[PDB]
């Protein structure tokens, strides 16, 4: 294992965070729910650019204090269930809050879940990558149910982040 | 009918049904339920058999008249079941001899089976260090093969099977006490049952040392006359014939209740309860974990720290073998700091934790619990890479986590030692609110706030030594 990047899924509760960590690490996906209690551990491997890293996922919850493990993060995947709009509503309190209690220079994905609820779209693509544009975060849509998009959503940090290369 | 409302629901199992007849004084349920045993799995209301056997024993005979029907009738169909009550029956009574005697009037081969075991582990007390009676073990166990694939089964086996063959130059004896336990590895061929299955005709027959588990199976097997029979497995037992179980057994049971909980609830704590077999009041025996060896001795043999064994058999920091190794561990001591601490574990020592070759924990010796009167050393937290380390972190969450887990479930915990206090002389009942103080010991009042706090105090606590 070559390198070791640190990566926290942040998000309001019920957005998906914990099923999109068990997608992308394990293959797994549930429609029944347990509520993160303070923080979920998962890992897996990839390769960006030619080179081997290795991810360490964080699952925290929607306990308010699981702000610790932030520190020490190159990036976070902060997650809006693009079905329910209040949660893609308070993404802006959580662009707030990443500058409150974490690197100022990390990377952030913005991440609309459930992309396979179609009919209950709440929140459009445009808007949502409008939003992205506006500001500084890299944007995706994707479903942990169907996969959609699970695999491309990590790649993506993980190549933005090998572009940090120290000269 | 609001209450047969209930037991004719979903919400009606085998837990539910012994704790209305444990605590029902209404002989029209008693008998009711004594009558719907018979609908459940035989598995799940195994796992109960030393309460109702107790039950049985110590309580009204109201009570006990309505499982006595149900016990009979497996022990009709299966005479490991059988073999298992009599066994039961007979250590927790010292009412029960009328049914014991009952049963066991067949079973001749496997009670003389589990004489001779017996009857070997005394003899050697007469030889005061550990490979003196290495030998005269190893010697004699060559006597049970003489006797012919009997037929006779080890209870602590997961399946049916008859015994073959025993390995003799591959046991070895545990300590120089005077009772010392031992440790056999026994050939078997597998049944698809055993009450209906001629036993196997003999194959004519013509080094020990440290290594993992399949390595010894190959050992074993080359040389073994019936090792070429795909039928054909290893096991192993350790056996201790001067050394009480009972509360070991007690100890198994809540600890694969609170597997259950943990993995109902989704915690990834890791445990491992070993099978317990009660044999007497006197004695029994444990099938043992494999690729394990304690703490204590792994230090005496690697020269090295806990850390350091952990880098050099698995890898650098930078290896999937280490890191997996690190994860393994730091989940296995959550589960088991949980356990010792639920049921007031003591006697923690390095020679009562193993170590598995994928880096998990595994306590042992769970004499001293309870109303019977765990240590994270810095060399333990440098494994985990450190207090400051997210892995330890982690493991004050996995605490946190599996106490919150055990709330939830606290009862099916509870009911499992409190039948067992029936009447019961063990040193971990000796206090007059045994039961009372377990329960306080889950703080069903406190917020999770105020857990966080007793998980942060615990671990605190733990660390003073
Ligand atoms: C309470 O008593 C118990 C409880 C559990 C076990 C047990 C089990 C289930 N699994 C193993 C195991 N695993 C390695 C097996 N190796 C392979 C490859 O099969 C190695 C050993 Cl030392 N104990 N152990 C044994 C005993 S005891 O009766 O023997 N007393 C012990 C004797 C050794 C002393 N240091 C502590 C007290
Ligand atoms: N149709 C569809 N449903 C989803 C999808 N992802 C999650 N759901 C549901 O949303 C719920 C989210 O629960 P969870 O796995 O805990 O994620 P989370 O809410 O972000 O994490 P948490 O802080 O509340 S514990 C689950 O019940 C899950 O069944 C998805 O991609 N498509």
């Amino acid at each position: 294992y070559d390198y070791l990047f640190k990566v926290v899924l942040i998000g309001d509760s019920g957005v998906g965070k914990s099923n999109l960590l068990s997608r992308f690490t394990r293959n797994e996906f549930n429609l029944e729910s347990k509520s993160t209690i303070g923080v979920e551990f998962a890992t897996r491997s990839i390769q960006v650019d030619g080179k081997t890293i290795k991810a360490q996922i964080w699952d925290t919850a929607g306990r308010a204090i699981t702000s610790a493990y932030y520190r020490g993060a190159v990036g976070a995947l902060l997650v809006y269930d693009i079905a329910k709009h209040l949660t893609y509503e308070n993404v802006e309190r959580w662009l707030k809050e990443l500058r409150d209690h974490a690197d100022s220079n990390i990377v952030i994905m913005l991440v609309g879940n459930k992309s396979d609820l179609r009919h209950l779209r709440a929140v459009p693509t445009d808007e949502a990558r409008a939003f992205a544009e506006k500001n500084g975060l890299s944007f995706i849509e994707t479903s942990a149910l169907d996969s959609t998009n699970v695999e491309a959503a990590f790649q993506t940090i993980l190549t933005e982040i090998y572009r940090i290369v120290s000269q | 009918s609001w209450l047969l409302r209930l037991f004719e629901s979903k919400l009606f199992d085998i837990s539910m049904a012994i704790s209305y007849l444990y605590n029902s004084k209404e002989p029209g349920v008693q008998a009711y339920i004594g009558n719907r045993l018979f609908c459940f799995r035989n598995e799940d209301v195994d796992f109960y058999l030393p309460q109702l056997l107790n039950m049985y024993i110590h309580m009204d005979e109201d009570v006990g008249d309505a499982i006595k029907p149900y016990i009979v009738h497996r022990c009709r169909q299966s005479i490991n079941f059988s073999l298992q009550c009599a066994l039961l029956l007979g250590a927790y009574s010292s009412r029960g001899t009328k049914l014991r005697k009952l049963i066991l009037s067949r079973l001749a081969p496997e009670r003389e089976f589990i004489k001779s075991l017996m009857a070997i582990g005394k003899r050697l007390a007469t030889l005061p260090t550990k490979e003196q009676k290495t030998q005269r073990l190893i010697s004699e166990l060559s006597l049970l093969n003489h006797k012919l694939p009997a037929r006779v089964w080890l209870p602590t086996a997961g399946f049916d099977h008859h015994v073959v063959r025993v390995p003799h130059t591959q046991a070895v004896v545990l300590n120089s006490k005077d009772k010392a336990p031992y440790l056999i590895y026994v050939e078997v061929l597998e049944c698809e049952n055993f009450d209906t299955t001629s036993v196997p005709a003999r194959i004519p027959e013509n080094v020990a040392l440290k290594e993992p588990w399949q390595e010894k199976v190959r050992r074993i097997r080359e040389g073994s006359p019936y090792g070429h029979l795909p039928n054909w497995r290893l096991l192993s037992v350790i056996v201790k014939c001067g050394d009480d179980l009972r509360q070991e057994l007690l100890a198994f049971q809540v600890l694969k209740q609170l597997q259950s909980i943990w993995e109902q609830e989704r915690v990834p704590l890791w445990i491992k309860p070993y099978k317990i077999l009660v044999i007497s009041a006197d004695s029994g025996m444990i099938e043992p974990v494999v690729n394990a060896v304690s703490i204590h001795q792994v230090k005496k043999q690697s020269q090295l720290s806990l850390l350091d064994y952990f880098l050099q058999e698995h890898g650098s920091y930078t290896t999937e073998a280490f890191l997996s190794a690190q994860r393994n561990f730091v989940q296995s001591c959550a589960g088991y700091c949980l356990v010792c601490y639920l049921l007031q574990v003591k006697d923690r020592h390095n020679g009562n934790i193993l170590l598995d070759a994928e880096g998990h924990i595994i306590h042992i010796d769970f004499g001293f619990i309870l109303s019977s009167s765990f240590k994270l050393t810095t060399e333990f937290v440098d494994v985990m890479g450190g207090l400051d380390g997210d892995m330890f972190n982690y493991y004050k969450m996995l605490m946190l986590q599996g106490l919150i887990a055990a709330r939830k479930h606290m009862d099916k915990v509870v009911q499992i030692v409190e039948i067992m206090q029936q009447g019961s002389q063990l040193p971990c009942f000796h206090g007059s609110s045994t039961i009372r103080n377990l329960k306080e010991r889950f703080h069903m009042s406190m917020t999770e706030e105020q857990l966080q706090l007793l998980v942060e105090q615990m671990v605190d606590g733990s660390m003073r030594s």
